[PDB]
RNA sequence: UUGACCUCAAAUCAGGUAGGACUACGCGCUGAACUUAAGCAUAUCAAUAAGCGCAGGAAAAGAAAAUAACCAUGAUUCCCUCAGUAACGGCGAGUGAAGCGGGAAAAGCUCAAAUUUGAAAUCUGGCAACAUUUCUUUUGUUGUCCGAGUUGUAAUUUCAAGAAGCUGCUUUGAGUGUAGACGAUCGGUCUAAGUUCCUUGGAACAGGACGUCAGAGAGGGUGAGAACCCCGUCUUUGGUCGAUUGGAUAUGCCAUAUAAAGCGCUUUCGAAGAGUCGAGUUGUUUGGGAAUGCAGCUCUAAAUGGGUGGUAAAUUUCAUCUAA
RNA sequence: UGAAAGUGAAUGCAGGUGGGAACGCCCUGGCGUGCACCAUCGACCGACCCGGAAGUUUGUCAAUGGAAGGGUUUGAGU
RNA sequence: AGAAGCUCAGACGAGUAGGCAGGCGUGGAGGUUUGUGACGAAGCCUUGGGCGUGAGCCUGGGUCGAACAGCCUCUAGUG
């Protein structure tokens, strides 16, 4: 496969360089400055209504209900399971 | 209303199009005032070449990717193999390029060495005259406008000529090779998937 | 020009070549292409046929270079070569084996048709048929992938 | 009670600015119908005309929340090509892009999010001094008061990084004349040779003899076809003399590197834009087809998170890029 | 060539046959010879309908792969 | 024997719509003609002459006063 057009490894092999890490890829990473400022704005501010749902919701353990108004209140599946884990991180955290 | 051999009409002229009809009546006029832009910018650059240096690169392709053009800008990778920081490769004719990157060192190296032939026949005038400081050269009274293709073209990869035919070129069924290479391909996601399912059924 | 065209040997003839009985009127037919099913099936049916409905299905986004992949016979393989290098190798027993990248000529597949001389031959392509590698080994050459 | 501050007012207060016209070409908004489909309602005409707003000498766009799937390319614009193609269409009439590749031209960058904290280091204005000028018409400098500003003005940083550190090489003015040279520049000026004879005519600029000039035989004017009568034409990308400008050069003076900067290694750290993204929905648009863009409404994120990879969904990888 | 995935054009002197331009030989014909064009019989390439030999690795028992060979089907082919 | 020429013979000849061919005329462009013209160009008038089947063309006389034409090609706002 390796200079073969067609393959798993296909087209031409020419050493390897290992491009430097871009500045811009490490957007994303969460900040020390950035993590105990949303902490402090957590404890100013609260939760959403919606988020508040959520919370009960898990508390009652209706899970699949929980993540299916989760998803209709965030509108992607995904962004609803973000959510789900981390307002039960919350949960897990003052049970702590 | 169609009647007469040949294909069917297509023509796109539906709109007002006679509003919209361009003339290439000043294309000589064009062609003049370019030319004396250019001899103008020639003539107020000083020595300097008219066209800055630029890097090798290979289009993105399989159609182009067996040619070489010229690119944007030397990346910083090239720039600092070559011994030349991002600051001083913009004030001596380098162009920079921090979106381009050096995946291969083959087009690292094609890079570097245009930057080194570059640096060996550029001419840096002391930024005060008389006053010759890192990089100025000593004697700048032969200098002249040349032309940068002319001092570093852009080459193309040339094929090896007749070369011996070996055994193991012998023993090499191509087309089995094509055709197996493809199968393997098109069929890797079911075998992840036998293999997965494999192991939870074990 | 004008001067040897029509319009000036109808100076002087009524209706200009279109008929009296009948005329020449805008668009007597219908404008353009309409029609094809109504009233212009004939010409539509015995002079253009498979005009109408769809057949196949839709690529969206279609990209011409990935599918990039002129084709050479073994019959121009030679000629692809510089006329020095064929009066070198064509027909002479030489220990190195004359080679043709035909990518570079620009071909992406080297097909079967046509003969192949006696003398070995090294073909460096992307692709190659089957039968197009037969004729290559049968004259003594081989074919390399080229990627 | 006086005060401080906040908010909101007034003045023919001190100093400024806006409109209108123009609109060929620029950016938007708003927005048809005739027409075509041989009828006609989707469509087409057309994201056009009319209407409205706002610019410039160009505008807009622009340094990737871009492509691609490569051995990878690398801001934008325009040209050619892609291409009448992929695609959209009572799949009818019709409509219809983009990546690549070749060329023209090329140029890169600035903030927000950082404690200067051993020092608001920042700036408008009043006043007074000087200086400067396309210019008594222009543009600044220094000092001193009043204010603005800590509800944040400078310095430092922009992800391509950077920031703090770790030695160590390297680099350095936002200056002012004056002199002459070398270039550019509107403009005042300068410019070769028959008006000799004959004929015709009202007029010779015609015809014929004899010449002349030509780097000037372009073109006009002059009583009819004039290189030599006149203006011009060629020389001229030039002599000229009168002011302008440009980049160098000669030195003169002022300049506190007590500074600043690039580069190199960090066991390190690295703040990165929200009623915004995204989702649903309704319009309107697109070639975008299970929504291409835009807008309205509803819901509303996140932190290796968020975009995008042109068939919707869940899931898992991979590239790429880093919006508001 | 097919919607695509894809595959992709010599059994032969690049075949036979019929008529054929021009030429040659013989005594008007005959004999060769046959360009160009049609009629026709095949061969080859792609689809379509069978047939699954190797070979590839992954499931070897298989997975994948497609050879020979057959249809008298088809193409805007060689 | 402007071989694109010359020469011989035979048959034949209606025509709307329509097709094709060769010609005549007009404005402008290139070439050409030692081209015509104030001793009269162009235009115009004509019970003058001449040529061609024809489209047309030439010319005498009259008027007139500043330009115009033949041929080969190019072209079109060409009858």
């Amino acid at each position: 496969a390796p200079g073969l057009v067609v393959g798993l490894n296909k087209g031409k092999t020419l050493t390897k360089r290992q491009l430097p890490e871009r500045p811009s890829r490490r957007k994303g990473h969460l900040s020390k400055r950035t993590a105990f400022v949303r902490s402090i704005v957590r404890e100013v501010a609260g939760f959403a209504p919606y988020e508040r749902r959520v919370m009960e919701l898990i508390r009652n353990s209706q899970d699949k209900r929980a993540r299916k108004l989760a998803k209709k209140r965030l509108g992607t599946l995904k962004r609803a399971k973000g959510k789900i884990e981390e307002l039960t991180s919350v949960i897990q955290s003052s049970r702590l | 209303a169609i009647h007469v051999k040949g294909q069917l009409p297509n023509a796109h002229f539906h709109k007002d199009w006679q509003r919209y009809v361009k003339t290439w009546f000043n294309q000589p006029g064009r062609k003049l005032r370019r030319r004396q832009a250019r001899q103008t910018k020639a003539a107020k650059i000083a020595p300097r070449p008219v066209e800055a240096i630029r890097p090798a690169v290979k289009p993105p392709t399989i159609r182009y990717n067996m040619k070489v053009r010229a690119g944007r800008g030397f990346t910083l990778e090239e720039l600092k193999a070559a011994g030349v920081s991002r600051r001083v490769a913009s004030t001596i004719g380098i162009p920079v390029d921090h979106r381009r990157r050096n995946r291969s060192e083959e087009s690292l190296q094609r890079n570097v060495e245009r930057i080194k032939v570059y640096l060996a026949h550029l001419i840096v005038f002391p930024r005060k005259a008389g006053q010759p400081k890192k990089g100025d050269a000593t004697d700048v009274s032969g200098a002249e406008q040349t032309d940068v293709a002319a001092v570093l073209p852009i080459t193309q990869e040339a094929v090896e000529e007749a070369k011996p035919i070996t055994e193991e070129a012998k023993n090499f069924n191509a087309f089995s090779t094509l055709s197996n290479e493809r199968a393997y391909a098109r069929y890797a996601g079911a075998r992840a998937a036998f293999q997965k399912k494999r192991a939870e059924e074990a | 020009p004008t001067h040897v065209s029509k319009t000036r040997k109808l100076r002087g003839h009524v209706s200009a070549g279109h008929g009296r009985i009948g005329k020449h009127r805008k668009h007597p037919g219908g404008r353009g292409k309409a029609g094809g099913l109504q009233h212009l099936r004939s010409h539509f049916d015995k002079y253009h046929p498979g005009y109408f409905g769809k057949v196949g299905m839709r690529r969206f986004h279609l990209m011409k270079n990935p599918l990039w992949r002129p084709t050479v016979n073994l019959d121009r393989l030679w000629t692809l070569l510089p006329n020095e290098a064929r009066d070198k190798y064509l027909g002479k027993n030489t220990e190195v084996a004359p080679v043709i990248n035909v990518l570079q000529s620009g071909y992406g597949k080297v097909l079967g048709k046509g003969r192949l001389p006696e003398t070995p031959v090294i073909v460096q392509t992307r692709y190659v048929s089957r039968r197009a590698e037969e004729k290559i080994k049968q004259a003594g050459g081989v074919v390399e992938l080229i990627a």
